[PDB]
């Protein structure tokens, strides 16, 4: 997933709860592992016959 | 699976520090808050402000760690690897004669 | 030799990725669920001061 902890330092007033971003980063990290999907690839380079 | 050893390591093993932040948080700014519940309204006007100020400082101090972790996570998304080679041979008897 | 035809490479896939999944799930139930439950009550706020 194109997210991996959005980060983005932002601060406001009367609308920013102290304990809120802590669990957010954990949830984002947990969801990032679910979207991970390895994708390998191979192609022919060169050969020979003796 | 043995090729993704170092990748999975640098991805998750070193990332334990990220989850470790929740431990200290729950141990400090959660269990020690019982004094606020048993406090009178006359003191809550200052207790809430002191808690908010203490939490904002911790958030500002731990914010660079999140950025560092996000920047280091990109290191595991570099398309780089070596190559693999194989071989094969076979024999077949043709003819023979004594001497 | 060159211009090799369409090969028939076979890969089993599904590497050892589910092992690390047990680590995050085990650490969350020990410190994430309790924190989320404790935060549900007496939710604090932040002002200008």
């Amino acid at each position: 997933d194109a997210r991996r902890l959005g980060f983005e330092p932002i601060s406001t007033t009367y609308d920013m709860i102290p304990l809120s971003f802590v669990v957010g980063w954990f949830s984002n990290f947990d969801k990032y592992v679910r979207t991970l999907a390895p994708l390998i690839g191979v192609t022919f380079e060169t050969g020979s016959q003796n | 699976p043995m090729l993704y050893k170092e990748r999975r390591e640098t991805l998750k093993m070193v990332g334990n520090r990220l989850g470790g932040l929740v431990r200290v948080a729950h141990a400090a700014q959660d269990r020690d808050l019982k004094r606020y519940f048993k406090a009178r309204r006359k003191d809550r006007r200052k207790v809430a402000e002191e808690v908010a100020n203490g939490h904002l400082e911790l958030i500002f101090g731990w914010l660079p760690l999140i950025g560092e972790l996000e920047g280091a996570i990109e290191y595991a998304e570099l398309p780089d690897l070596d190559f693999i080679r194989c071989h094969g041979l076979h024999t077949l008897v043709l003819q023979s004669t004594p001497w | 030799l060159s211009t090799l035809p369409d090969p028939d490479v076979r890969f089993h896939a599904d590497v050892g990725l589910f092992e690390i999944s047990a680590g995050i799930s085990l650490l969350a139930q020990r410190y994430l669920k309790p924190l989320q439950r404790l935060l549900k009550r007496k939710s604090f706020f932040y002002g200008r001061t």
